């Protein structure tokens, strides 16, 4: 079957051969099977669930990321957080005021 | 005698055209609804409600057509 | 009373035509075949509406101040701003003609269409009984002539702009060369350009006439056919629709006139 | 046909249409009220601000 | 005389075509409306208003045709 | 007989074809309009103004047939 | 007499076909224009110009067909 | 329906209305709102110049 | 009586079919041209020039059809 | 001799159907050709050759129909 990778910029989360997966695509829930055509999509926060070789069930929660598919390879480029709120612009203000004070 | 005979063709054309129009419109709407339900299975009770809201507008004229076809076939004959 | 609905519909589709030559009131039963018999009903209501428009706009323009705006002045300031914004959206030239022309077109066409909402028999019954006029129909827009005269005036304005701002040389060049630009197609180019050019104002005038005519006839059929107790259930759903219809059609006439003039000039 | 009955039914339908228009097409003047509020408030406040 | 029969046929054709158009155009419009409501389920009251706005434009000529067919069938014939 | 009923059938042809064309074209236009409004729910006035331009352009020519059919029915026949 | 009476039907057929073709073509064109203006809102005046350019090409044959039908129904009939 | 010389009298009425409206009607209007905008803008400009 | 009348009928059907074909073909071609313009606005001067060439091929045949219809109407009478 | 009149109608239907088929087919082909030129503008001279090769097939039956209708119209009638 295909070889599933789950990785982040900080760490490798999972690696192994996988028979099928369930993953929440950008526009809706998606299932991947061996020999799937090349596909690229972001993934919304939630559970991605996996069956390894011999159909052993594995569940992984993701804050988000990008899912893509290649011949024999599935790679999930997960990230730490949603990041959509952009509250850290406030964090950048104090760096300026403390430099001015 | 043609006053009796021709009325059946006038109803036949009406009940063919009304059926073609209603079938094509309901098929397109149902196809869109099915695709939306397939993508978003959680929203099925909402999409079904909106589908039944919209479908009553499609049938408005074809049902007038079919009722008048029945009238022409039976009452006036 | 004794009447055939066919004749009731017949009377309503007739006009107080009057002979210009002999000054004689035509009747709906027998129409003569002389060209110069002005159809008085649509024109009489039509200029009255323009007079009301001019009177109201002057009555507000004569007092408006930049201070606290009144409740009455606000509608006129809003319509002026809407027309000005549409013009500024679709016209960049210096011509002072465009904006007041569009404003007049919009307001006058809106006023003409509004007459259709009124009860179909009220004014005709008044005119027949109290006055004695043989015929009357009160929506000016339903007249083909009012529509065609306005469309032909707009076409005359388009020709003037093409000759002056666009240029007569820039008009012959476009007619001959464009859209195919080759001399083999130039005879074809002339025909295509002329056909489209004449199609535009005919489309404007006949679109407006079709809308107003097909709303007025629907009201007349609803009045003539259905019994009184049942008329409301089909009349009311139609007037609500025709309010949006008349607003949309006045907006369409104004904006399309603006578009045609801007494409002719620039 | 009787013509009086037609005048009765047209009156009924026009009454109902007038009521519907008044209670559903008139309110846009409420939208027009926001323009008045905005103009008055912004003009007065901005003139006061400039002078101050 | 035999002339009365053809009026029914003409009304039949006019109303059948009017129903074909009124069904198919409304079906396409409603299918697009449902497709757009599936995506953004919170925007249903606005999309539903605009759908009515365009749908009024859609069926107008079919309504004219249907009314004329009713007139031809009943009042004339 | 041949005079009136052929005129009625001609009017029916005019105002069935005009209804077909106008309904289908306006449905097609409104589908793309409603699709655009779901992508950019803020730009709705601009897109609906462009839709009004196109809707007028579409509606202009079927109304010729509609008015001429009304003429043929009542003034001629 | 039948000779002139059938001319009205001929003009009806001609202008109905012209109206359906023009309405459908302009509807498709306007739908593509609306979608394009929804993808790139800043570009609308250019696309609108292009749309007018191509619409002047589309309508020419339906316009002349309707004009010739009007000719046959008024000058001839 | 039936064309008539009404096509001409309305062509007189239309041009007369257009001429009268073009001359008298438009120029007085739209002045007041522009004056409001210019007052707000120039008060802001003057106040900010004095602020600088 | 019915010779010239049928001549007009044949011209009517011919020109209606020609107008239908021309309108539909130019609508499809212009819709795809509009989409290609929308994708790359700066390329419009080239795509428009290619669209004109293709639209000439589109227009080639409905124009001989319309010319023969005009010949039938006016010359043969 | 009534023989002549039916031949004009037989030519007219043939040429109208040929015009419809050829114009819609050529519009469909040219629309994809224009979209492909929009995507890869440098390949246009190759896609033009391919488009001409394909267009030579689309017009196979339509040009035979047009020739035969023109033959019927003049030589036979």
């Amino acid at each position: 079957t295909y070889h599933l990778d789950v990785v982040s910029a900080e760490q490798q989360m999972f690696s192994g051969l996988v028979e099928k997966i369930q993953v929440t695509g950008s526009e809706g829930e998606l299932g991947i099977y061996p020999g799937h055509a090349p596909l690229l999509t972001a993934i919304k926060p939630g559970m991605i669930r996996i069956v390894k070789q011999h159909g052993h069930e594995e569940f992984i929660y993701l804050s988000g990321g990008i899912l893509e598919v290649q011949p024999g390879n599935v790679t999930v480029l997960a990230d730490t957080a949603i990041r959509g709120q952009d509250l850290d612009e406030a964090r950048a203000m104090e760096a300026k005021r403390k430099a001015e004070e | 005698n043609l006053n009796m005979d021709l009325l059946y063709m006038a109803a036949a054309v009406m009940m063919g055209l009304a059926a073609i129009g209603a079938a094509i419109g309901i098929g397109i709407l149902g196809g869109k609804f099915l695709e939306g339900a397939a993508r978003q299975p959680d929203l099925i009770p909402l999409l079904r409600t909106q589908f039944f809201i919209v479908m009553g507008l499609v049938d408005a004229i074809p049902m007038i057509a079919v009722g008048l076809g029945l009238y022409v076939m039976f009452a006036v004959a | 009373e004794n009447m055939t609905p066919q004749d009731y519909i017949g009377h309503h589709l007739n006009n107080l035509q009057l002979d210009l030559r002999t000054f004689s009131l035509v009747d709906p039963q027998n129409p003569p075949a002389t060209f110069w018999t002005i159809n008085i009903d649509s024109m009489f209501f039509s200029v009255v509406l323009g007079l009301l428009f001019l009177v109201l706009f002057r009555s507000v323009a004569k007092k408006a101040t930049s201070g606290v705006p009144g409740k009455f002045q606000t509608a006129i300031e809003l319509v002026i701003g809407f027309v000005n914004g549409s013009v500024k959206d679709m016209y960049h030239g210096k011509s002072k003609l465009i904006a007041p022309l569009a404003l007049t077109i919009f307001v006058w066409v809106f006023l003409m269409n509004l007459m259709d909402l009124l009860p179909i028999d009220l004014l005709p019954y008044i005119a027949e009984h109290v006055l004695g006029l043989p015929a009357l129909r009160v929506v000016p827009s339903a007249d083909v002539n009012v529509t065609l005269s306005m469309a032909l005036g707009v076409f005359i304005l388009i020709l003037f702009y093409s000759i002056k701002m666009k240029g007569i040389g820039g008009f012959t060049k476009e007619l001959t060369l464009q859209p195919f630009n080759h001399w083999a197609f130039i005879p074809v180019n002339l025909i295509l350009e002329g056909v489209s050019l004449l199609s535009k104002p005919v489309s404007l005038g006949l679109r407006l006439f079709g809308n107003m005519y097909a709303g007025e006839l629907i009201f007349i059929l609803i009045a003539g056919l259905l019994p009184w107790w049942s008329q409301w259930i089909l009349n009311v759903p139609w007037a609500i629709f025709h309010i949006l219809i008349i607003t949309l059609q006045a907006f369409i006439f104004m904006v399309l006139t603006i578009v045609y003039l801007s494409m002719a000039s620039e | 046909m009787n013509l009086n009955a037609t005048i009765l039914g047209q009156a009924i339908a026009f009454v109902l249409f007038v009521l519907f228009a008044m209670k559903y097409v008139w309110p846009p003047l409420m939208a027009a009220i926001e323009k008045r509020q905005k103009e008055i408030a912004d003009g007065l406040a901005s003139a006061e601000r400039a002078h101050k």
